[PDB]
RNA sequence: AUUGAGUGUUUGUACCACAUGUACAGGAUAGGUAGGAGCCGAUGAGACCGGAACGCUAGUUUCGGAGGAGGCGCUGGUGGG
């Protein structure tokens, strides 16, 4: 069922042991064998299920440490201001009729922005945009006045998350390289914003889980009363 | 069959006027244009 | 969902009193009554579309897919690919969408709070509500009652009425509901497409209300069965299938008459001996004390004497023809017709009735069975060839869509005729289940089984000695379907009929079948299947 | 309540193992989301042969035999994915 360095990774962890993030987070520094700089991924498995209109969760934290990965920036500004986000640092700003460009072109880029009322022309390139996760949303943070203020969160690490309509959230929340206290404080990050985000309609306990897990190395639960 | 009826005001909800109607004659509820004491104005009273 | 003290009164005539009923989760519950028993307001109360007078009725939050007994075209030219793609709000909330868009530019530092919450929830259910549907209805009408594309391009007010059901059914999974609230789900269809439905209800995993007078379509899905009581104005709701709410029911009211016979014998006794005490001498002391203390018992037992609910009276039909039929009542030879546009129906058609026979117009879905009569009436101009009714026969036409009702008159307007006086009118109608002031009615309001009796008391009160029935025993309650098969084999004379009830065509006992796409006039008989298994 | 042991049968619940995912297009059986350029293998790979299960009849999954070292993915087009 697993490979040998899967299952020596297996030994190391106990299934039945409720982890503190301490704890967890130095583990996943043992359980990310794999031969690469793996990603650290937290899941959270909220109670709520999206079915419901009220109960839905979607929104972007900036990640005080940010992920170690750049973000490619696309901002669709009016007039002066997309020379500030050119000022601010966007990878490459586009005109209204660059979404042409974009239709074909420029992809492997991370993210889309309206600086705001753009969405009007965004629209059109919405259904591209849309099934790939890139439309702007209000909700992220991606459509704002403060462009200025968007581009350089993006470049510090600014990472999205949505529940799925299974009931579940995933985040990466830094590289497993990070040093731990580095990587305890993105994990603290991430658990203030979901509870903040609790929908107003949500009933019992809230998170029913919490797991720790790299790239490749199995998944950690971890207490979120620690 | 004559029954007892009450002709509430459409505007602010006020349960105005004692009256009776006739079902048979009337199915549909009685709408009469009352003066409201509330908002001291005739307003359309529907039965209620 | 649950009903708690129920009532509802139109007018004089009343729906539920006190009524209540409880249905648990994951329940596939069959709605059964007569026509007019208040199934489908039932279902008005779940949508929230009426207002209890005085109770509450209780609704779970999850979304409801509702079926209508009805057809509902907005407007005429409505294609069926706008049709279904109503069902979902994808097209309903991009509309708002680009309006919220058009806001965003027009309003700088104003409004752009409330409309970011918008946009917002837009997209957040725009997604919910995937917008890969758009490939997934193509191919749901493929996977589910093979529905050609060629309708998919056409109006939906020209479909034929079992096609228009099948449309109907569509859009429903189409919305992808959590509670199914259907209301008739198989009025029109042939057998083959009632066996993809019920093989869907079978397997569907969720709750499902199913309103339906087809007993064989339900006991093959219900596990519980809800009764609408339309004399007590209650609703009860049994475990199993329809026989098992038959065989509990009939108990019930056997032992309910038991009781109210036993409650008169004791009446009577009394009353006998207050009566002998009351005709004896005034010197008889001790009998007449007797006679009063005994009158004060007869007093508190007829105040506690418990009320037989009147027994619902059934339909009676009793159609004669004026004049006589001939050997030859309609002639029809060489017809051709074909809706412009569209391929031909049927190629150089001829047959010839004999007279008092019993003739169906055999065929599936969309095949031009309500076509073909109305050429007969004229209705439809024959492309090709003649159509010729003897001068001794007239025509009474019952059409399948009840397109000869005004909804804004009343039933007795609807009814009035030259040749009846008012009490004539009324009489019938009572024979039809219209007592007394139900007969001032709008035809707007009345259910679909009602109007389906106006319009055979129609047929009835022309008294032709040929009649055209295009599905009679639809939206009939199965009682008045029963009924309507008896008398009509009694009638004395010519029949032609459409029927997909299997019950319906046995009672009539058809005499000779014609076979459609195939023209093939043929000797009825249980190569009838034969037939449709080809 | 005093009132305690079991067995068996039928049921409610929660983990735990297993297995299931074929709309049309599309390499063809992509169930959702996130991470992902790497992943697996003489701890005996691909391919081959036989048994078994599923099956929408296309194929998918699993066990064993022989053999001995290689394969999968990224890149590529299709698609709402
Ligand atoms: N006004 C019309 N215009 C264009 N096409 C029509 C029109 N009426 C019917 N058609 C087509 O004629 C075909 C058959 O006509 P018809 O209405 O008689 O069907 P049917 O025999 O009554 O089937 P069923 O009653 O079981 O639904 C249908 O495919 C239908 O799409
Ligand atoms: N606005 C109204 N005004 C007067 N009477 C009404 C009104 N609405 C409904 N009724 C009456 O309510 C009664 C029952 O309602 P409902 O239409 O739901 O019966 P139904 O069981 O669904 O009919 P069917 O089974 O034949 O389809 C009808 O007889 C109808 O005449
Ligand atoms: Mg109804
Ligand atoms: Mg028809
Ligand atoms: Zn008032």
């Amino acid at each position: 069922k697993k490979s040998k360095k899967m299952q020596e990774a297996l030994k190391k962890v106990d299934a039945t042991k409720a982890y503190s993030v301490e704890e967890a987070v130095a583990l996943a520094k043992d359980t990310n064998i794999a031969k690469f700089d793996a990603t650290v991924e937290v899941a959270y498995k909220l109670n709520v299920d999206p079915k419901k209109a009220d109960q839905q969760i979607r929104g972007a934290v900036v990640l005080p440490n940010g992920t170690g990965k750049t973000q490619t920036v696309l901002v669709f500004a009016k007039g002066e201001k997309a020379k500030e986000a050119e000022a601010a640092g966007a990878d490459f700003v586009g005109d209204d009729d660059m979404v042409a460009k974009i239709q074909g072109g420029w992809f492997d880029f991370d993210v889309v922005v309206a600086t705001p009322d753009m969405m009007a022309t965004v629209g059109k390139l919405g259904r591209v945009l849309g099934p790939k996760g890139l439309m702007p949303n209000p909700k992220t943070g991606t459509v704002t006045m403060d462009v200025t203020k968007a581009v350089e969160e993006v470049k510090a690490g600014k990472v999205t998350y949505r529940v799925d309509k299974a009931g579940n959230i995933h985040v990466p929340i830094g590289k497993v390289s990070f040093d731990n206290e580095k990587l305890v404080e993105n994990f603290n990050t991430i658990n203030d914003v979901l509870l903040k985000a609790k929908p107003s309609t949500a009933k019992g306990q809230y998170i029913k889980n919490i797991s720790v897990t790299t790239t490749f190395g199995p998944g950690i639960h971890v207490d979120q009363a620690s | 069959m004559r029954v007892n009826i009450t002709l509430e005001c459409t505007s602010c909800k006020e349960r105005n006027y004692l009256t009776n109607k006739n079902k048979r004659n009337n199915p549909d509820r009685l709408e009469k244009q009352k003066y409201c004491p509330r908002e001291r104005k005739v307003t359309l009273h529907r039965e209620t | 969902m649950r009903g708690q003290k129920m009532n509802l009164t139109f007018g004089l005539e009343e729906v539920y009193e006190d009524a209540e009923f409880h249905l648990g989760d994951f329940d596939k519950v069959g709605i059964v009554g007569v026509n007019g028993a208040g199934k489908t307001t039932l279902f008005r109360l779940l949508l929230r579309e009426l207002k209890l007078d005085k109770g509450k009725i209780t609704i779970g939050n999850s979304r409801i897919g509702y079926l209508p007994q009805e057809i509902i075209i907005m407007d005429e030219k409505m294609t069926v690919l706008e049709f279904l793609a109503e069902g979902r709000p994808i097209k309903k909330m991009e509309t708002e969408l680009n309006y919220i868009y058009e806001k965003l530019t027009v309003v700088d530092d104003d409004k752009q709070d409330r409309l970011l919450k918008r946009m917002g929830w837009l997209q957040e259910q725009l997604e919910y509500f995937d917008c890969y549907e758009a490939e997934s209805i193509l191919l749901d009408l493929v996977d589910s009652m093979q529905i050609d594309f060629d309708l998919f391009d056409q109006p939906i007010s020209e479909l034929s009425g079992g096609q228009k059901s099948k449309i109907s059914f569509a859009k429903v999974l189409y919305s992808k509901p959590e509670i199914l609230l259907l209301d008739q789900p198989t009025n029109h269809l042939d057998s083959s497409t009632k066996e993809f439905v019920t093989k869907y209800l079978k397997s569907y995993r969720g709750s499902v209300l199913i309103i339906s007078h087809d007993i064989d379509f339900l006991n093959q899905i219900i596990d519980k069965i809800m009764y609408i009581d339309k004399v007590t104005h209650k609703i009860s709701i049994y475990e199993g299938d329809y026989y098992t709410y038959k065989k509990k029911y009939s108990e019930n009211q056997l032992l309910r008459e038991k009781m109210i016979i036993q409650q008169e014998k004791e009446v009577k006794e009394l009353a006998t001996f207050v009566q002998k005490a009351k005709q004896a001498s005034q010197t008889n002391h001790a009998l007449k004390r007797m006679g009063l203390e005994r009158a004060i018992r007869l007093d508190k037992k007829k105040k506690n004497l418990t009320k037989r609910d009147k027994v619902y009276k059934r339909v009676k039909m009793d159609i004669k023809p004026n004049r006589e039929v001939a050997r030859t009542p309609l002639k029809v030879e060489n017809v051709t017709f074909h809706y412009p546009g569209h391929p031909i129906l049927y190629k150089d058609l001829s047959f010839q009735i004999s007279g008092k026979e019993r003739f169906l117009v055999v065929g599936e879905n969309g095949v031009g069975k309500s076509t073909l009569l109305k050429l007969l009436m004229g209705i439809n101009i024959p492309d090709k060839g003649k159509i010729i009714f003897n001068d001794k026969t007239d025509v009474a036409y019952y059409s399948q869509e009840l397109e000869q009702l005004d909804e804004e008159k009343t039933i007795l307007e609807n009814v009035k005729s030259d040749e009846y006086t008012d009490w004539k009118l009324r009489a019938t109608l009572s024979n039809f289940l219209f007592y007394d002031d139900d007969v001032n009615k709008k035809v707007n309001v009345l259910s679909p089984g009602e109007k389906a009796r106006i319009v055979l008391c129609k047929v009835l009160l022309q008294k032709a000695n040929l009649l055209i029935l295009d599905q009679p025993t639809n939206h009939l309650d199965p009682e008045t379907q029963s009924i309507i098969g008896a008398n009509f084999n009694l009638f004395e004379g010519t029949i032609i009929v459409v029927s997909h009830n299997p019950s319906f065509v046995e009672q009539i006992g058809i005499n000779r079948m014609l076979i459609l796409p195939s023209g093939n006039i043929d000797n009825y008989s249980p190569e009838l299947l034969e037939y449709y298994s080809n």
